[PDB]
RNA sequence: GCCCGGAUAGCUCAGUCGGUAGAGCAGGGGAUUGAAAAUCCCCGUGUCCUUGGUUCGAUUCCGAGUCCGGGCACCA
RNA sequence: GUGAGGUUUU
RNA sequence: GCAGCCUGGUGUUGGCUCUUGGUCGCGCCUGCGUAGGAUAGGUGGGAGCCUGUAAACCCCCGCCUCCGGGUGGGGGGGAGGCGCCGGUGAAAUACCACCCUGGCGCGGCUGGGGGCCUAACCCUCGGAUGGGGGGACAGCGCUUGGCGGGCAGUUUGACUG
């Protein structure tokens, strides 16, 4: 396929996976890893050492199509975004600019009540 | 299958070969419509029984038939059509304009081959291919159904 | 690869021959340019399937004309050797016991002697060096005669062999760079029948589909499989 | 009868894509828990279908079938 | 921004 | 067995287009659990040839990639790359390729699945040799296999306090 350099990224950031997925311009993925690929269940798969074979692997995979920004989108909140998207940050990876797009939920009426015991 | 072209049909070669074709092609498509003939002996005799008396009327029928992209569609004319009707109720097709054309402008056509495919809604340009081994065809500009 | 030899005479490839008999038998000597003591391993092909019982493919031939090879092996002396002064023998080494598992031997293998027939003891504890490419002693390889002195014998001045794992990367050496079609006259009169009268018994196919016979410095040249 | 996938410890099962191997019971006493349940620990049971062969081997690959099944015939 | 296979009354 | 239903082939039944399929090797350059120096396929020659008809630490570079990296066009290099042994092991290359493992251009027929037109065919419209829609599908014939008490012809033995 026809190599990509330019473009924007996306970050997916919740409780259970922290997997990024480096896009064009239009919204086109280029590649998904996971903790899972070790083999990591359950919530192996957080903050500080074992994983960042899933979002530097999606750069690492990518590594051969030489991706020159990663622009930040932040789907998912918590559970250590911080040090594993920095890892991205500023250890290969050039950024143009910091835009993040937190979700904002809402829903009208309740998901499932794991939420619901701390309102 | 032994069949006679009369023209060429965009394909198959030229007039007046041997040539093989399904018949459910030449039997529905070539036949009634009068541009393919069943070739037994005798049909496959007038071909070079006349050589020179059918061939002018190919001269004739298709070499006068070549200029006809001199005063229709060509030069800039005001296309009639229907009183508005801002949003277009009934869709303009092959048929529908050759009676315009005919009282307005005085312009005969077939009116067949106006619209090769999808009778359409809309309006623009268009090429109407009239096919002696086709040549370039003319050019409508469909402006303004006012 | 691609290089300097190749780009010469190339031509005389000709993957669109009609029919060769000797023009591409016997043209070895001056298309492949040797100066060394070359071999001109013969190429055939035995078609057989190797995933499947009652299958054992297994060849072993002599040549009684010479060779331009020795004998080479390593002689190892026991008990009924020497035959009192028979006057063609005890040339090489009587001894020195090698059991040479440390720095896992030396690699260089052109012929090995074992004489005691001991194979149902010795078995895959000999043959060490030897597993897949096999130039180790077996029962199969009939060498084993009425007396000792046929082994050496024949390893000079004979003992070829054709057998083959799971394709039919096979050879035969016999000659020289310059050797004749007077030569060729006991090679490709003999041996390609000899692969084709030894036989296992699942023979279905083809059986004689890619003979090249092409050597170590010149082209691909293909014969009819019958000359 | 041609072809299709397999027979592992009273019970059944973790298997190989050729260099590995078994966990559970009627069982005895066992850090535990302040002497209570057993969460948890040693532990009684491999021709890995019968046999032949590339193979450093076979606890595993391939060939005939004796072991059981579905489709497919065929049965004077 | 964070924590429980979790217990029985002598 | 039949009625009926499903279904392959074929006639009615055509025009195009897209990517896929099969005997398909003329061609591309695909082998890294790996224990040492590794783009290390099993092996065949294995002391010659890469080489001044333009080398080497690695800079040309399409090619694929398990991301390490090797093999072709070589435009500017300028006698140096270093292997048979030691080293790895179930196997020793660098010179000539035997087919498997594969991304792939095509020689034979397009086999199937889609998108468009449509005159054949079908439905439909007031006054219908003309408009609209479906559209080579449906229906119908032959042939092939299966379902099929809805139906028909049938069998369901003898000894016997
Ligand atoms: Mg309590
Ligand atoms: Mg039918
Ligand atoms: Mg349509
Ligand atoms: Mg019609
Ligand atoms: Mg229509
Ligand atoms: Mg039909
Ligand atoms: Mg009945
Ligand atoms: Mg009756």
């Amino acid at each position: 396929k026809r190599q990509v350099a330019s473009g924007r990224a996306y970050i997916h950031a919740s409780y259970n996976n922290t997997i990024v997925t480096i896009t064009d311009p239009d919204g086109n993925p280029i590649t998904w890893s996971s903790g899972g690929v070790i083999g990591y269940k359950g919530s192996r798969k957080g903050t500080p050492y074992a994983a960042q074979l899933a979002a530097l692997d999606a750069a690492k995979k990518a590594m051969a199509y030489g991706m020159q920004s990663v622009d930040v989108i932040v789907r998912g909140t918590g559970a250590g975004r911080e040090q594993a998207i920095r890892a991205l940050q500023a250890s290969g990876l050039q950024v143009k600019s910091i835009v993040d797009d937190t979700p904002v939920p809402h829903n009208g009426c309740r998901p499932k009540k794991k939420f619901r015991k701390a309102s | 299958m032994k069949v006679i072209l009369l023209e060429p049909l965009e394909n198959l070669g030229d007039v007046g070969q041997v040539v093989d074709v399904k018949p459910g092609y030449a039997r529905n498509y070539l036949l009634p419509r009068g541009l393919a003939v069943l070739a037994t002996e005798s049909n496959l005799k007038a071909l070079e029984a006349r050589i020179r008396a059918q061939a002018k009327r190919l001269a004739e029928r298709k070499a006068e038939a070549e200029r006809l992209k001199e005063i229709l569609e060509n030069l800039t004319l005001t296309i009639p059509v229907r009183a508005g009707e801002t949003k277009i109720y009934g869709s303009v097709t092959a048929k529908d304009i050759a009676e315009a054309l005919s009282r307005q402008h005085g312009v005969t056509i077939d009116p067949k081959r106006l619209a090769l495919e999808k009778p359409i809604k809309e309006l623009g340009e268009y090429v109407l291919t009239y096919k002696p081994h086709p040549e370039v065809p003319i050019q409508l500009k469909v402006s303004v159904v006012a | 690869k691609h290089g300097k030899r190749y780009r010469a005479l190339l031509e005389k490839v000709d993957p669109n021959k009609v029919y060769t008999i000797d023009e591409a038998a016997r043209l070895v000597k001056e298309l492949a340019t040797a100066k060394f003591d070359e071999t001109v391993e013969v190429h055939a092909k035995l078609g057989i399937d190797p995933r499947r019982s009652d299958q054992n493919v297994r060849g072993t031939v002599s040549l009684p004309h010479g060779l331009g090879k020795q004998v080479r092996v390593l002689a190892i002396a026991k008990g009924e050797k020497i035959k009192e002064a028979e006057e063609a023998g005890a040339d090489y080494v009587g001894g020195e016991e090698i059991i040479q598992k440390i720095l896992d031997g030396w690699m260089d293998f052109d012929a090995v002697v074992a004489t005691p027939d001991v194979m149902g003891a010795v078995g895959s504890k000999l043959g060490r060096i030897l597993g897949p490419r096999g130039l180790l002693p077996n029962p199969k390889a009939g060498t084993v005669g009425f007396n000792i002195g046929e082994i050496i014998r024949e390893i000079k001045a004979g003992r070829i062999e054709f057998r083959n794992d799971k394709t039919g990367a096979i050879h035969a050496p016999v000659g020289k760079a310059s050797f004749p079609p007077e030569k060729l006259a006991d090679n490709i009169r003999a041996f390609i029948r000899a692969l084709e009268a030894h036989k296992p018994e699942g023979a279905k196919g083809t059986f004689l589909r890619s003979v090249y016979v092409t050597t170590t410095m010149g082209p691909s040249v293909r014969i009819n499989p019958h000359s």
